[PDB]
């Protein structure tokens, strides 16, 4: 159940007091303008304050709660969804025409051997519709598709 | 041996990258047979646009049927073949005598497919995925027989085991016209006809495959020609030969059938790819 | 002691694509790890929430000796931690700075290793764009390790990438020109410059004057010092092709006589696309909309050149989707492409869907 505590600001000495540690001055480690501490907390409500160089404060950017006695402490709701990566990433998520890539100009039908057998296409040209010029009032249509690790190029002879 | 088939899925036999030709039922039937030739394919499924499903399969048998059913003379056009849709002809051929589409899933076993070939007496079986509804590949006897031979790592005479048709064999002569010969494939429902000389000796063989040359060379309008004249554009076994060697002979030539011949090269019976796969089922 | 997992977080190693990277020494064992820190609030500020989800999904199942392994992802309410394998050696870039260029034999060894990794990614439909010796780290035994998958991307069937990401000296001409690309080709160009850097100790495409750098890159013109082996000069000339269609494939590199040398065991009837109307692109889009609505199809206008259309089947009563995109062939002509989007046959339903549109359209 790890929770990150970070103080973005400067200081000679910064501490973290919280409900979770019976309001004891736990010291934060400086890197740059960040003072951190990672600690395991039970999934519930926790209040905390900071002791930045002889002054008690809260992180104004973080959610607070004002007491009946006019005490302002930060609040943290450690939710179950915050623990599992894919559950957390889910909750978090809430001109001119392009130049034709030359890849689409490469087919497997044009370029002895078995007439049914064909070369393996590039992934990029799959599901694209190809057609042969309409001769004798009948349209020819083609496309390579994949079913599992095999490919099938279907030719449709449809009159128009 | 058969236990191998009941286990292996159809999918395994589908090649890495293949070509499938589909004709809409509304396509003119002559254009359809020429497309089978240009694309170099022996069978094509048929999509009924009005029904929004594959209602059937177009093969050489249909071409043999139209040809024999409608050929009037060498001097006159086969006006039907020339101007008829696949649907117009499908209605004539299958009036009250109706037959639906036979297909297999890629997840289904190789056995299920072999059993379904003999069950419905067909040589071309389409493979269709249930969810997608797409025709993936046309499963043939030759492809199954190939994969099985590549897997063999019985052993008695062809006369001992007794496999295939050996009684009343459908045959043609040197002089036999194509029309006459097509009429044999029609009433008998056989794939090839051995060509015999002046005596009982077999000189050649006219197959259903040799009928697509008529579509290819656009010569179908003259079926008065002898079967030998027709075969101008371009194998037997013995009753004392082992089954494993006969299976080996068929695949090391990629041919549908072998002729069981006598000492003086005279026909005595036949053994088809269909029959071998049946014995191993 | 700032702990995560059971490792004590230490000094910042560097700063990656989306966050700081720090050392981690295990409380008991002393085993060292590299920890990427992604602030949940900062990852949602840039719309990278999705990219990170993919980035993890991939790296979490990859396992190649020349790709930095991702051990575990630890989620906290504030930030996200990516625990990865640590390598003492640091950047390959710094190695080539302190020591000079590598001897043919040593360059080849490392290039075989990098390309192996690059292949493994591509074999998993992942394309790490931004492939530089700065992102190639080394271990105590001198093994290459590919590392910043922050600019990586998936390879989808029938889809191109657009993002012009990576350093300009390592970027492919199509990337700098901001054109569309498949994915593997842009990694090959980068692998080509990495090979140059390994053999020569300098960059092939480099200039203070940015326009003359970009000119050289798009003109695929570079210097080949006298000391360079003609066989590797042939490999570089093939890998640093300005035309992607003329560029070396991993298969073409694998087949090369320079690559193959001492290679270890452990690594490794004219058809037409769409229809081409020569009219005004703004007018073609208005024409296709006048055609799609005249067929009773529901759609969604994404780009002023990309459309996503759906059709209700009158028989199977199933919705079938397909996408339309208009590109530009000539300076004179433009073409409309039809892509399939995953009962009766899905493939045939697509063909019939497209056919109707074409029957009432130009070229
Ligand atoms: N799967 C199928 N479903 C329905 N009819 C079929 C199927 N396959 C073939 N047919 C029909 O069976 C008949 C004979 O075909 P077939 O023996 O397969 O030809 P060929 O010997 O050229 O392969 C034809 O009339 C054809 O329409
Ligand atoms: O920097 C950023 O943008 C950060 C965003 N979210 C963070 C979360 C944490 Cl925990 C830290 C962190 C971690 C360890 C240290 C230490 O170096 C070990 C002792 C001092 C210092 C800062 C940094 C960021
Ligand atoms: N020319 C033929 N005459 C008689 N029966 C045949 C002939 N060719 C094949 N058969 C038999 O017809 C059945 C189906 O054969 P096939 O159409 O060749 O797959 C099998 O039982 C074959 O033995
Ligand atoms: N028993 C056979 N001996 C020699 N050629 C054969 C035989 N059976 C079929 N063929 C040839 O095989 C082709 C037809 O193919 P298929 O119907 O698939 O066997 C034709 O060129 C025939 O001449
Ligand atoms: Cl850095
Ligand atoms: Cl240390
Ligand atoms: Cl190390
Ligand atoms: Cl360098």
């Amino acid at each position: 159940r790890p929770t990150v505590f970070r103080w973005t600001g400067g200081g000679k000495e910064v501490y973290l007091s919280g409900s979770f540690n019976n309001w004891s001055k736990l010291p934060l480690t400086r890197d740059q303008n960040n003072f951190v501490a990672i600690l395991d907390l039970p999934e519930g409500e926790h209040q905390y304050k900071f002791f930045v160089d002889g002054q008690w404060t809260h992180d104004p950017s973080e959610p607070i709660v004002t007491s009946q006695l006019g005490t302002v402490n930060n609040i943290i709701q450690v939710k179950k969804t915050d623990f599992e990566v894919f559950d957390a990433l889910m909750v978090d998520s809430q001109k001119a025409p392009p130049i034709l890539p030359p890849h689409l100009l490469q087919v497997i039908l044009n370029k002895s051997c078995d007439p049914a057998l064909l070369p393996e296409p590039n992934h990029v040209m799959l599901n694209h519709l190809y057609a042969l010029s309409i001769k004798d009032g009948v349209m020819v249509l083609s496309a390579t598709h994949r079913y599992k690790k095999k490919y099938v190029t279907t030719l449709l002879y449809k009159p128009i | 041996y058969t236990t191998f088939m009941k286990s292996h899925r159809c999918y395994d036999l589908i090649p890495t990258s293949s070509k499938l030709v589909v004709f809409d039922t509304s396509l003119q039937v002559k254009k359809a047979f020429f497309a089978l030739v240009t694309n170099g394919v022996r069978a094509a499924p048929l999509w009924d646009s009005k029904k929004q499903s594959f209602v059937g399969m177009l093969t050489i048998t249909d071409f043999i049927n139209i040809l024999h059913r409608y050929y009037k003379s060498a001097l006159v056009q086969i006006y039907e073949l020339e101007e008829h849709k696949i649907e117009t002809w499908r209605e004539v051929y299958l009036q009250d005598s109706f037959k639906p589409l036979v297909c297999i899933s890629p997840n289904a076993s190789l056995f299920d497919a072999v059993s379904s070939l003999i069950r419905n007496k067909i040589h071309r079986l389409p493979v269709i995925d249930p969810e997608s509804g797409n025709t993936l590949y046309i499963l043939t006897h030759k492809r199954i027989l190939k994969f099985l031979k590549l897997f063999i790592t019985m052993s008695k005479s062809l006369e001992e085991l007794q496999i295939g048709t050996y009684a009343n064999i459908a045959m043609v002569r040197t002089t036999t016209p194509v029309y006459v010969a097509l009429g044999i494939f029609v009433q008998h429902r056989v794939s090839a006809l051995p060509v015999v000389d002046e005596k009982g000796r077999v000189v050649d063989i006219y197959s259903k495959f040799d009928v697509i040359n008529l579509a290819a060379e656009k010569t179908y309008n003259n079926l008065d020609v002898s079967v030998t004249k027709a075969l101008q554009h371009r194998l037997k076994c013995y009753l004392h030969e082992t089954l494993e060697a006969i299976i080996n002979r068929l695949v090391e030539a990629e041919v549908h059938r072998l002729v069981v011949v006598d000492e003086h090269d005279v026909v005595k019976g036949i053994v088809s790819l269909s029959d071998i796969l049946q014995a191993l089922v | 002691r700032v702990k995560i997992g059971h490792y004590i977080l230490g000094d910042t190693l560097g700063v990656g694509t989306f966050g700081k990277v720090k050392v981690g020494k295990h409380e008991l064992t002393g085993h060292k790890v590299a920890v990427k820190i992604l602030n949940r609030q900062k990852i949602r500020s840039l719309d990278v929430v999705g990219k990170i989800r993919r980035e993890i999904q991939n790296l979490k199942l990859f396992r190649h000796p020349h790709i930095i392994k991702l051990y575990q992802v630890i989620s906290t309410p504030s930030d996200i931690f990516m625990v990865m394998e640590y390598v003492s050696g640091g950047e390959l870039f710094d190695y080539i700075c302190k020591n000079g260029r590598l001897d043919e034999k040593e360059s080849r060894r490392l290039f075989q290793q990098i390309l192996s990794g690059v292949d493994y990614c591509h074999r998993h439909m992942v394309v790490h764009r931004d492939l530089k010796p700065e992102n190639v780290l080394l271990d105590a035994h001198m093994n290459a390790k590919i590392a910043d998958f922050g600019l990586s991307n998936m390879m989808s069937d029938g889809e191109f990438l657009r993002t012009s990401c990576g350093s300009p000296n390592y970027a492919a001409p199509e990337v700098i020109s901001g054109r569309l690309y498949a994915g593997p080709e842009v990694d090959i160009w980068s692998s080509g410059v990495i090979l140059y850097a390994l053999l020569c100790g300098t960059l092939p495409f480099d200039d203070d004057h940015v326009p003359t750098l970009f000119k050289k890159i798009c003109d695929g013109i570079f210097y080949t010092p006298q000391y360079l082996n003609p066989s590797v000069i042939s490999l570089l000339k093939h890998m640093l092709q300005v035309d992607p269609m003329k560029r070396a494939t991993i298969k073409d590199i694998r087949e090369h006589e320079w690559f193959k040398q001492d290679l270890p065991k452990y690594l490794f009837a004219k058809w037409h696309l769409g229809i081409r109307s020569q009219s005004r692109p703004n007018d073609i889009m208005a024409e296709v909309c006048r055609a799609i609505k005249q067929l009773d199809y529901e759609w969604k206008v994404v780009n002023p050149y990309y459309l996503r259309v759906r059709r209700k089947n009158p028989v199977t009563s199933t919705f079938s989707k397909m996408s339309l995109q208009l590109y530009q062939v000539d300076s004179r002509t433009y073409l409309l492409d039809f892509r399939s989007i995953d009962p009766g046959s899905h493939t045939i339903e697509f063909f019939e869907m497209c056919a109707n549109l074409i029957k009432i359209l130009a070229q």
